[PDB]
């Protein structure tokens, strides 16, 4: 049987050295659409009948609450990434946590940059990977610098949010 | 062992036989799974917050972890089974979370009660029941 999980897709613009206000996102459940995000209205919303009628309204109190402290973090990432070349540049955070048939659990997260991954942290082992190119590690120092300047709690705080969450939702259904 | 803050004249002496009859602001059950985290709005520096555990199987057996200005000062007395045991600020809103998340096992079900002084008394803003069971529905 194939694991549960909880994804979250996280997306934020620059152009000109301006980090554009907001960002985008949405999510998934076990690998259908259950969450959008309104980026004017600044609200997390249900995607899909089974979530507006199955999950409590709550969910989307939370998730707006979570999903804004998410998406200022990466806009915050977006700021700090040396990049001087006009154009629309894109910085993109993808997060999962899972559950699987034996109830073991693995969460982690994933950064591209212009549609390039980057950067990969095992949020249950804080272990980063980072794929070898001069460009990728170039963005990868730049980013786990201005990191640096609680790191392990951080990340599993991610990691079990994710995972309360997940139990919750699959509860519901 | 105090709770609470001295800045605001609201310090409350623990008792940990009072717990399990105050009435929580949240209380939920979780099967196969013990993820507390616990949501503070303005905490001072000096306000000492925290988390009681009392053992499924021995209402008289508690442990606890406490927390403040942003440090853990006190660990669960046995922290094999944690997998995190720790606060941390929100940057977007000012609120601490506090976050318990252990291994279930025989050892570590029973009642998790995030703790706060308010006007000297004990309150309990959020309560968790943990029992064994499969994680994987
Ligand atoms: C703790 O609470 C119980 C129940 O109210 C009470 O009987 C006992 O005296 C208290 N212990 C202390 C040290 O105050
Ligand atoms: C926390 O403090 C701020 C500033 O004084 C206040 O606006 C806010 O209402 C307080 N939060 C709560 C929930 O008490
Ligand atoms: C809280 O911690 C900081 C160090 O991070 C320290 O400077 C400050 O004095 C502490 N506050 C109290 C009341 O202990
Ligand atoms: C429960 O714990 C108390 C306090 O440690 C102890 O006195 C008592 O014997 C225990 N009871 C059982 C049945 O384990
Ligand atoms: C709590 O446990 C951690 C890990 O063993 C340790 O580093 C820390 O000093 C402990 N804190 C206290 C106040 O006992
Ligand atoms: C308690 O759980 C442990 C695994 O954490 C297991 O090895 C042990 O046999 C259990 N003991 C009892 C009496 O349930």
């Amino acid at each position: 049987m194939e694991p549960h999980s909880l994804r979250y897709n996280l997306m934020v613009l620059s152009q000109d050295e301006s980090v554009q206000s907001g960002f985008l996102a949405e999510g998934h459940l076990d690998g259908q659409p259950f969450l959008r995000y309104d980026r004017q209205k600044r609200r997390a919303k249900p995607q899909g009948q089974w979530a507006e009628d199955v999950l409590g309204a709550e969910t989307w109190d939370t998730e707006t609450e979570d999903l804004t402290e998410n998406g200022q973090d990466l806009r915050r990432t977006l700021t700090h990434i040396k990049d001087q070349k006009g154009g629309l540049h894109s910085l993109q955070e993808i997060r999962v946590c899972e559950i699987h048939e034996d109830s073991s659990t693995r969460g982690s997260r994933h950064f591209y940059y212009n549609g390039e991954l980057f950067l990969s942290q095992n949020l249950e082992t804080q272990e980063s990977t980072v794929p070898q190119s001069s460009r990728a590690q170039t963005l990868a120092m730049n980013v786990t610098n201005f990191w640096k300047e609680k790191t392990k709690t951080h990340y599993r705080a991610m990691q079990a949010d994710c995972l309360q969450k997940l139990q919750r939702y699959l509860k519901s259904g | 062992v105090d709770l609470g803050s001295k800045s605001s004249n609201s310090t409350c002496r623990l008792n940990v036989t009072e717990l399990a009859s105050i009435h929580p602001g949240e209380t939920w059950t979780l099967h196969g799974m013990c993820i507390s985290i616990c949501y503070y709005e303005n905490v001072t520096e000096d306000e000492i917050i925290g988390v009681a555990f009392t053992w499924q199987h021995n209402e008289s057996v508690v442990d606890l972890w406490l927390y403040q200005n942003d440090t853990v000062i006190r660990n669960f007395s046995d922290i094999t089974t944690n997998i995190l045991q720790d606060g941390l600020k929100m940057r977007t809103v000012p609120v601490t979370k506090l976050y318990t998340s252990r291994m279930v096992t025989n050892l570590t079900v029973g009642r998790y009660d995030c703790l706060r002084c308010e006007n000297g008394t004990t309150k309990i803003i959020e309560r968790l029941y943990v029992r064994l069971g499969s994680l994987y529905p």
